[PDB]
């Protein structure tokens, strides 16, 4: 169809603008980790939870590995 | 996908470790996500947009503070998302100091 | 302007006074000129005296353009340890509270009460990773009918200027900290002459930075903060309508922000100045590491000799190999610095060069620069 590929376009655009937003705010998250986090917040989830987890998981490979 | 196994996929992207090598990291993910399982937080994305613009003025790059404004408009312009607030709150909270940002490609 | 001025005098300033009273056989002109002079001058008389516009513009320079000196040095001397720690622990009320007693301790307590109530600490925001030096500007709010003269948009540009000079005074007293380390440590380093070479190596990079910075201070002193102030003072004494005050004071602002490196084209020069701002605090870590290592052996050697009243020959082995590695580290630091400062002067090329020539003139002397040393 047309509106089914325009729906597939409307995520691909937003994932590209959020990729600019990710580097200008200087996170350690790349595009691959970003895609999981955008699926989680597509369902709806506390970002306050996700922030504390990633502050620990990133701290779980620079002093435990 | 179910969210519980999605946490373990996240743990194998962030850390190079497999999902059968450790279970403690996944257990901490279950510890925080569980008993917070449903969304209960409130969004005020207006205030957080106004707080990103003050930060981009603080870099003393003022052309890029208004380029973000037009890129922030586009997320509402498409509007296929759940909350615009959530991923932006996550991405603001994890900030490090680029000291003033010695470059930006601007797409 | 006439009807607007008399309305403004009544409604905001809260003074009720009727003072005032071929085209049409030229009927308009005489009463219009008279009314012009009388109403606008009376309005300026009540703003200059009663709401003290005169002291307020004087203290605008003193606080937002950092043109007092006493206040800032006192401020930084007491407020180093809090501000160096990140803004996640900083809380604005502590800074405001320490400031008032600090002003009473030094000489800024003989000031008029008006300027003492306008000042308060202004935070920007708390975001992780920033040092507290990054989010610190004085507010210096202003209210009244004078608020129409001094806009918020004025203060915004002032805060940017504040940020530049605030760096250029923090870093300057960090250079003074470098010099303090040199002077008050070499006076007890008269035990051993083995240090003299690498000590000279530290001293020369200190002196190289002093020649830049102390000149740069003089440049800001006499050609950014004095010429504009002279022009501003004369444009204030010349005023006979309030629009003259506004449309001259904005030129005062718009020439400070162009004499300082905050334009669209001068951003690259500021960027390279940031490298100098990096190397000065890097030299702070270079110096203390030498002292904290060198001094330790001498104390334990004194205690080893008091035991006897070949073990300390093995400390000489680590010393004799650590002096080249430390020396070469400082050498590549100096080479980095040399390349950057000569690139700074050689980047200066003609596209307006109306204040960058004037800084280079004073920075370049003995013609050691562009003689290739």
């Amino acid at each position: 169809a047309a509106a089914a590929a325009a729906n597939l376009n409307a995520v691909r655009e937003t994932m590209d603008v959020l990729l600019e937003i990710s580097r200008i705010l200087n996170t350690g998250l790349d595009m691959e980790t970003l895609s999981i986090c955008v699926r989680l917040c597509e369902q709806g989830i506390n970002p306050e939870a996700l922030s504390s987890v990633i502050k620990e998981l990133r701290k779980a490979t620079e002093a435990l590995k | 996908k179910s969210p519980n196994v999605l946490l373990q996929n996240l743990c194998c992207r962030i850390l190079g470790r497999s999902e059968a090598d450790v279970a403690q990291q996944f257990q901490y993910a279950v510890r925080v996500i569980g008993s917070n399982f449903a969304p209960t937080v409130e969004r005020d994305e207006f205030l957080v947009a106004e707080k990103i613009k003050k930060e981009l003025i603080r870099q003393r790059r003022e052309a890029d503070a208004a380029l973000f404004s037009e890129l922030h408009r586009k997320l509402h312009s498409q509007g296929v998302l759940k909350n615009k607030w959530s991923i932006l709150y996550l991405l603001l909270s994890l900030s490090e100091d680029p000291r003033r940002q010695p470059s930006k490609v601007s797409s | 302007l006439i009807g607007k001025s008399i309305n403004f005098l009544h409604q905001v300033c809260h003074d009720q006074t009727p003072t005032t009273k071929t085209d049409l056989e030229n009927a308009f002109q005489g009463k219009i000129d008279a009314a012009y002079f009388e109403t606008s001058k009376y309005l300026l008389d009540v703003l200059n005296k009663k709401y003290s516009l005169l002291d307020h513009m004087q203290a605008m320079r003193r606080y937002l353009l950092l043109g007092q000196g006493d206040f800032i040095r006192h401020l930084m001397d007491l407020l180093k340890p809090e501000l160096v720690r990140p803004a996640t622990t900083l809380y604005q009320h502590n800074l405001t509270g320490i400031l008032e007693t600090a002003v009473r301790a030094t000489n800024a307590q003989f000031d008029s009460p008006e300027i003492l109530r306008r000042l308060d600490v202004r935070l920007l925001e708390v975001s992780p990773g920033d040092t507290g030096w990054d989010v610190f500007s004085l507010d210096y709010h202003v209210d009244g009918p004078i608020a129409t003269v001094f806009t918020r948009e004025c203060m915004s540009h002032y805060l940017r200027v504040f940020n530049f000079l605030w760096r250029a005074k923090r870093m300057e007293y960090i250079l003074t900290d470098i010099r303090k380390g040199h002077m008050c440590n070499a006076k007890l380093l008269r035990n051993m002459p083995e240090f003299s070479g690498v000590l000279h190596q530290c001293h020369i990079l200190a002196s190289e930075m002093v020649h830049f910075i102390h000149q740069m201070q003089y440049y800001i002193t006499f050609e950014v903060l004095e010429c504009s102030w002279d022009e501003l003072w004369n444009k204030v004494q010349q005023a006979q309508d309030l629009d003259h005050i506004i449309a001259a004071h904005e030129v005062f602002l718009d020439t400070i922000i162009s004499r300082c490196l905050l334009d669209s084209d001068s951003r690259a020069l500021l960027n390279q100045l940031r490298a100098v701002f990096d190397q000065i605090i890097e030299l702070q870590n270079a110096q203390d590491a030498i002292y904290r290592a060198a001094l330790e052996e001498l104390q334990r050697r004194l205690q080893f000799e008091e035991k006897k009243k070949e073990e300390e020959n093995k400390r000489i082995g680590e010393f004799k190999e650590s002096i080249p590695k430390m020396c070469s580290q400082l050498r590549i630091l100096t080479h980095f610095y040399q390349g950057i400062v000569q690139q700074f002067l050689v980047l200066l090329t003609t596209s307006s060069d109306e204040s960058l020539r004037f800084l280079s003139f004073r920075l370049d002397f003995n013609e050691h620069y562009k003689a290739r040393e």
